[PDB]
C-alpha cells in the first residue's frame, strides 16, 4: 500500500492466450445496447 | 515473393476441410453484434483473423467459409486477405518470428538481431525451418520503437534485444517454455534506462486541481 | 507575463501519470490518480461546455496533422438526421518512431475509455469504436479488460456514470497496415473493406463509418479531454506558446543514450529534450548529424538547426519540417544518412495502398532511385529529377501518405546534397 | 431557381447543386482528362488525371469527385493544371509496357491520345518496369494485365452494371493487381462491355485479336437483331468484311452497352 514506484504492475499480459481478446469481446455482449438498424439486411438487399 | 494469385493445389483448394469449431461460432456471434444491423460485412477482418487463430493460416476454403456466413461475396474476402499483411495465405512455422528493420530499429543495430537468428536457426529471411517450428520475415515498425531492436513472435513483443538475448529466446521456444514478453535490458517499459527522469513523485489523488465551477 | 522559455514540466501537471506503468492500471489504480472523477458533472454540463473547454484549451490533433481539436469536434454538434453518430479513436500507431499511443492503452486505458465518453457526449455520439493496430494484441487485451470494468462499474453502457446517457466502447483490431491510420482509410477497415482512403468531400462529420457522421480522433487527443474538462481549458493553455499549447508525449529514439517515452511541455527546445530525458546524443551532442523531429513523414533537420529549434507545431514548420507525432529520431555521425532515409522510402513503398496513381507508381519510383543513390549508381543530374518527382507526388494524391513519402526525400536533398554528390563521384572513379 | 453560378476560365455557367467540376466544364464544351471516371459508373477518383486548379486555392482538386461551390473559377488550362497532368501521365507510363505495335488498343487508346494531348514527349524513367502475369477470365476477353493502369472501371462495372462481384484488387501498393484471384471465368451476358470501358489494352476482344486497326475501319450505324431490345450498334468493316460490332450510345434503349450475342 505504501507508495512504491519500483515494480512493473502490468504483468497480467504475460499469460494471455490466443482467444483472450475474443473471449473478452464475448463477455461484453450483455452490456451492449441494441444496435441501430439500417432498414435492410444488407446493401445487396 | 508471396504471389497475389491463388492456384489450386492438393493441400490448398476450395474442398480443403475447414470449419469453425462450435466455440468459435459463439465468438463470431458476438463479433457481428458490434456493428449496425445491415452492415454485417464489417465483421470480415475480425472473423478472418479468428479463422486464422484456429487454423494458423488462411486456406482458400477458410476464406470461402467467412464469405458464406457473413453473406459477403468471396472476392470481397480475397481482397481483405491479400491487403492486410497479418493474414497468412501459406502455412507458417509454429513461432512466426518478425524482425523490425525500419530506420529507428536499424539505427540501433537491428541487422545483428537478424543475423543472429539466421545463424541460430540455420535459415534465411522468408523461410520455414525443416521442423516447422520457426518462420522468419522482416516487418515494418511494430510500435516498440523506443525499445529497439525488437522482434514479434506470434502475439508477444521482445524488446531491447542484443545478439545474445534473441538466441536465448529461441532456445526457450525450442524446448517448450514460454519466454517472458517485454524488454531484456534491465528496464521494464519505455522508461529511461538510467533511472526515471519524470513521474518520480506520488501522483495526485482524486480531484486535484479541479476547476471551481465543476 | 506570458512565459518565454518552456519545459521542466512538473509531475503535478503531467496528464499521463502512469506513463511508465509503475502503478496499477486497473479501475482501482486509476480512480486513485483522478480518473473517473466528476464525470457525471462533466456530462451534465452539455456538449457546448465540453467543446468550449477543448476549444479554449488550444488542444491540437496529436495524430500528426495538428488541426485544432475543439473546432473539429464541433462539426458533430448539429441536430440528428436519423442516422447514428460515432466516435472513432485512432490507435493504429504505425508511424515509424511513434510509440506514445502504445503506452496509453497499456498503462492508462481508463484515461482513454473516459475520454471516449467525454468526447462522445460532446459530439452526441452513441458509441466509440477504438481501432487498435493488429500487432498490439496484449495492449488490446488490457483495453478490453478496462472496458469490462467500466461496464460492470456502471461507468459506461446504459445510464453512463448515472448521467442518463447511453454509450458503448467497441475495440476493433486491425490486420496490419500503416495506411489504416489515415482517418478515412481507418473507417474503411471498420467497414470490412480494404484500407483504402476516401476522397473528401464528403467529410466524416457528414458521411463516415457505415455512412454515418463520424469524428476520428487520436488516442492522445481523446485521453487528455477528461483532464482538460476537470482542470479547465485555461490550465491546459498555460503550457507552450500561443496556438501551440498543451503537454505532449515525446518518443526519443535512435542514436541516444537512453531512448524513452516522456511527457514534456510544448515548445520545449529539442536540444533540452534530448539531453535532459534521453541522456544526450550518443558520443556527445557534438556527434549529432540529423534529427527527424516528428516521426518519419517529417523532413529531417541538420545539427545546425536543432541547436535552437523548439518542439511545437509552428516552430518546426518554420524550420521546413513538422511536429508530426513528436517522435524524435536521432542520427549521429556514424549513421549513413542516405541509407537511413532510403529505408524510410522502402517503408512507404510497402505501406502504400496502391489506390491512386502518384503514390502507387511514384513512391516505388523514388524507392528505386534512392536505392541507387545509396550505392551512388547515378549522376548528379538525377538529384533535381528526384526533387521534381517528389513535387509531382505531393499534393496530387487522395491521402497524405504520398506527401509523407515526398517530404523525407526533400529534406535529404535540401540539407545533404553534398553527401549525395560525393557518393556519386566515388562510384564513378571506382567503376572506371 | 436553386442553380448556382460557377466560372470555367471566366465564363459564367449555371449548374445544379451537386454538379461536379468535371460536369461544369462539359457545359462549356471543355472535356477534362480522365481514366477512372465513367459517366455511368461510380466515382472512383483514383487516377488523379482530372486534377484541375481552382482560382485562389493552393491545391488541385479531383474534378470528377469535387462538387462545385458557388463562385468558383475553374482554371482548366493554367500552368498548375497542365503541370499536374504531365506528372500523372508520367506516373501512368512509368511501368506501362512498350506494347503499342502489338497491342490491339493502338490507334483507339485513351492512354496514347491523352499522352499526346496532355502529357510530356519523353521519359526520365531509368529503371526496370513491372511485369504482371496474365489471367484467364473466359474465351471472350483476352487479358494482358501488364497494361492495366489500376483504374477499376472493370471492377465497378462488374459489380454495378452486371451485378457480378467477381473482379477486385489483390495485394497493395505497386504490386496491386486486378483480377479474380482464383481461376474463374467472368462469363456474363454483359461481359463483353468491360472491353470498351477499359481505357488501355489490358482487356481486349479475343475473336477480334490482331485482325484490324482502328483507322482502317468503316463505321456503319445499324441495329442489333439478336433480340427485341433493338440495341444500337456500329458495324466496323474493312475492305468489304465485317470485323467487329460496337455499342452505339442510345440513352433510351441500351445506354452504351450490348449483350455478348450482339457483340
Ligand atoms: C498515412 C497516414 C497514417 C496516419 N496514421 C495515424 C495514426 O497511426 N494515429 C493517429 O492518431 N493519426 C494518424 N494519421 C492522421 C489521421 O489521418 C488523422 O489526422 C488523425 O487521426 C485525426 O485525429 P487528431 O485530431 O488527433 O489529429 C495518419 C495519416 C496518414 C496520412
Ligand atoms: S497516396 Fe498512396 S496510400 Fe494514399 S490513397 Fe493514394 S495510393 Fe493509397
Ligand atoms: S494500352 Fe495504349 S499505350 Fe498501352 S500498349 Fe496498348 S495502345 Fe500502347
Ligand atoms: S483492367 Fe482495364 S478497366 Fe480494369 S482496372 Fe485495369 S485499366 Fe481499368
Ligand atoms: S522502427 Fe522498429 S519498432 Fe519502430
Ligand atoms: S477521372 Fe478524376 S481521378 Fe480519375
Ligand atoms: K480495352
Amino acid at each position: 500500500e505504501p507508495f512504491d514506484n519500483t515494480t512493473y504492475k502490468n504483468l497480467q499480459h504475460h499469460d494471455y492466450s490466443t482467444y483472450t481478446f475474443l473471449d473478452l469481446n464475448l463477455d461484453l455482449s450483455k452490456f451492449r445496447m441494441p444496435q441501430p438498424s439500417s432498414g435492410r439486411e444488407s446493401p445487396r438487399h | 515473393g508471396a504471389l497475389f494469385v491463388h492456384r489450386d493445389t492438393p493441400e490448398n483448394n476450395p474442398e480443403t476441410p475447414f470449419d469453425f469449431t462450435p466455440e468459435n461460432y459463439k465468438r463470431i456471434e458476438a463479433i457481428v453484434k458490434n456493428y449496425p444491423e445491415g452492415h454485417k460485412a464489417a465483421a470480415v477482418l475480425p472473423v478472418l483473423d479468428l479463422a486464422q487463430r484456429q487454423n494458423g493460416w488462411l486456406p482458400i476454403s477458410a476464406m470461402n467459409k467467412v464469405a458464406e456466413i457473413l453473406q459477403v461475396p468471396p472476392m470481397r474476402v480475397y481482397e481483405v486477405a491479400t491487403f492486410y499483411t497479418m493474414y497468412n495465405r501459406k502455412p507458417v512455422g509454429k513461432y512466426h518470428i518478425q524482425v523490425c528493420t525500419t530506420t529507428p530499429c536499424m539505427l540501433r543495430n537491428s541487422d545483428s538481431i537478424l543475423e543472429a537468428i539466421q545463424k541460430k536457426l540455420g535459415i534465411k529471411v522468408g523461410e520455414t525451418t525443416p521442423d516447422k517450428l520457426f518462420t522468419l520475415i522482416e516487418v515494418e515498425c511494430l510500435g516498440a520503437c523506443v525499445n529497439a531492436p525488437m522482434v514479434q513472435i506470434n502475439d508477444n513483443y521482445y524488446e531491447d534485444l542484443t545478439p545474445k538475448d534473441i538466441e536465448e529466446i529461441i532456445d526457450e521456444l525450442k524446448a517448450g517454455k514460454i519466454p517472458k514478453p517485454g524488454p531484456r535490458s534491465g528496464r521494464f517499459s519505455c522508461e529511461p534506462a538510467g533511472g526515471l527522469t519524470s513521474l518520480t513523485e506520488p501522483p495526485k489523488g482524486p480531484g486535484f486541481g479541479v476547476q471551481a465551477g465543476l | 507575463p506570458k512565459k518565454t522559455s518552456f519545459g521542466s514540466l512538473k509531475d503535478e501537471d503531467r496528464i499521463f501519470t502512469n506513463l511508465y506503468g509503475r502503478h496499477d492500471w486497473r479501475l482501482k489504480g486509476a480512480q486513485s490518480r483522478g480518473d473517473w472523477y466528476k464525470t457525471k458533472e462533466i456530462l451534465l454540463k452539455g456538449p457546448d461546455w465540453i467543446l468550449g473547454e477543448v476549444k479554449t484549451s488550444g488542444l491540437r490533433g496529436r495524430g500528426g496533422a495538428g488541426f485544432p481539436t475543439g473546432l473539429k469536434w464541433s462539426f458533430m454538434n448539429k441536430p440528428s438526421d436519423g442516422r447514428p453518430k460515432y466516435l472513432v479513436v485512432n490507435a493504429d500507431e504505425g508511424e515509424p518512431g511513434t510509440c506514445k499511443d502504445r503506452e496509453i492503452i497499456r498503462h492508462d486505458p481508463h484515461k482513454l475509455v473516459e475520454g471516449c465518453l467525454v468526447g462522445g457526449r460532446a459530439m452526441g455520439a452513441r458509441a466509440a469504436y477504438i481501432y487498435i493496430r493488429g500487432e498490439f494484441y496484449n495492449e488490446a487485451s488490457n483495453l478490453q479488460v478496462a472496458i469490462r470494468e467500466a461496464y460492470e462499474a456502471g461507468l459506461i453502457g446504459k445510464n453512463a456514470c448515472g448521467s442518463g446517457y447511453d454509450f458503448d466502447v467497441f475495440v476493433v483490431r486491425g490486420a496490419g497496415a500503416y495506411i489504416c491510420g489515415e482517418e478515412t482509410a481507418l473507417i474503411e477497415s471498420i467497414e470490412g473493406k480494404q484500407g483504402k482512403p476516401r476522397l473528401k468531400p464528403p467529410f466524416p462529420a457528414d458521411v463516415g463509418v457505415f455512412g454515418c457522421p463520424t469524428t476520428v480522433a487520436n488516442v492522445e487527443t481523446v485521453a487528455v479531454s477528461p483532464t482538460i474538462c476537470r482542470r479547465g481549458g485555461a490550465w491546459f493553455a498555460s503550457f507552450g506558446r500561443e496556438r501551440n499549447s498543451g503537454t505532449k508525449l515525446f518518443n526519443i529514439s535512435g542514436h541516444v543514450n537512453n531512448p524513452c517515452t516522456v511527457e514534456e511541455e510544448m515548445s520545449v527546445p529539442l536540444k533540452e529534450l534530448i539531453e535532459k530525458h534521453a541522456g544526450g546524443v550518443t558520443g556527445g551532442w557534438d556527434n549529432l548529424l540529423a534529427v527527424i523531429p516528428g516521426g518519419s513523414s517529417t523532413p529531417l533537420i541538420p545539427k545546425s538547426v536543432c541547436e535552437t529549434v523548439l518542439m511545437d507545431f509552428d516552430a518546426l514548420i518554420q524550420a521546413q519540417t513538422g511536429l508530426g507525432t513528436a517522435a524524435v529520431i536521432v542520427m549521429d555521425r556514424s549513421t549513413d544518412i542516405v541509407k537511413a532515409i532510403a529505408r524510410l522510402i522502402e517503408f512507404y513503398k510497402h505501406e502504400s495502398c496502391g489506390q491512386c496513381t502518384p503514390c502507387r507508381e511514384g513512391v516505388d519510383w523514388m524507392n528505386k532511385v534512392m536505392a541507387r543513390f545509396v550505392r551512388g549508381d547515378a549522376r548528379p543530374a538525377e538529384i533535381d529529377s528526384l526533387w521534381e518527382i517528389s513535387k509531382q507526388i505531393e499534393g496530387h494524391t487522395i491521402c497524405a501518405l504520398g506527401d509523407g513519402a515526398a517530404w523525407p526525400v526533400q529534406g535529404l536533398i535540401r540539407h545533404f546534397r553534398p553527401e549525395l554528390e560525393e557518393r556519386m563521384q566515388q562510384f564513378a572513379q571506382q567503376h572506371q | 431557381s436553386n442553380l448556382i453560378e460557377v466560372f470555367v476560365d471566366g465564363q459564367s455557367v449555371m449548374v445544379e447543386p451537386g454538379t461536379t467540376v468535371l460536369q461544369a466544364c462539359e457545359k462549356v464544351g471543355m472535356q477534362i482528362p480522365r481514366f477512372c471516371y465513367h459517366e455511368r459508373l461510380s466515382v472512383a477518383g483514383n487516377c488523379r488525371m482530372c486534377l484541375v486548379e481552382i482560382e485562389k486555392a493552393p491545391k488541385v482538386v479531383a474534378a470528377c469527385a469535387m462538387p462545385v461551390m458557388k463562385g468558383w473559377n475553374i482554371l482548366t488550362n493554367s500552368e498548375k493544371t497542365k503541370k499536374a497532368r504531365e506528372g500523372v501521365m508520367e506516373f501512368l507510363l512509368a511501368n506501362h509496357p512498350l506494347d503499342c505495335p502489338i497491342c490491339d488498343q493502338g490507334g483507339e487508346c485513351d492512354l496514347q491520345d491523352q499522352s499526346m494531348m496532355f502529357g510530356s514527349d519523353r521519359s526520365r524513367f531509368l529503371e526496370g518496369k513491372r511485369a504482371v502475369e496474365d489471367k484467364n477470365i473466359g474465351p471472350l476477353v483476352k487479358t494482358i494485365m501488364t497494361r492495366c493502369i489500376q483504374c477499376t472501371r472493370c471492377i465497378r462495372f462488374a459489380s454495378e452494371i452486371a451485378g457480378v462481384d467477381d473482379l477486385g484488387t489483390t495485394g497493395r501498393g505497386n504490386d496491386m493487381q486486378v483480377g479474380t484471384y482464383i481461376e474463374k471465368m467472368f462469363m456474363s451476358e454483359l461481359s463483353g462491355n468491360i472491353i470498351d470501358i477499359c481505357p488501355v489494352g489490358a482487356l481486349t476482344s479475343k475473336p477480334y485479336a490482331f485482325t484490324a486497326r482502328p483507322w482502317e475501319t468503316r463505321k456503319t450505324e445499324s441495329i442489333d437483331v439478336m433480340d427485341a431490345v433493338g440495341s444500337n450498334i456500329v458495324v466496323s468493316t474493312r475492305t468489304g468484311e465485317v470485323m467487329r460490332i460496337l455499342p452505339r450510345m442510345h440513352e433510351d434503349i441500351n445506354e452504351e452497352w450490348i449483350s455478348d450475342k450482339t457483340r
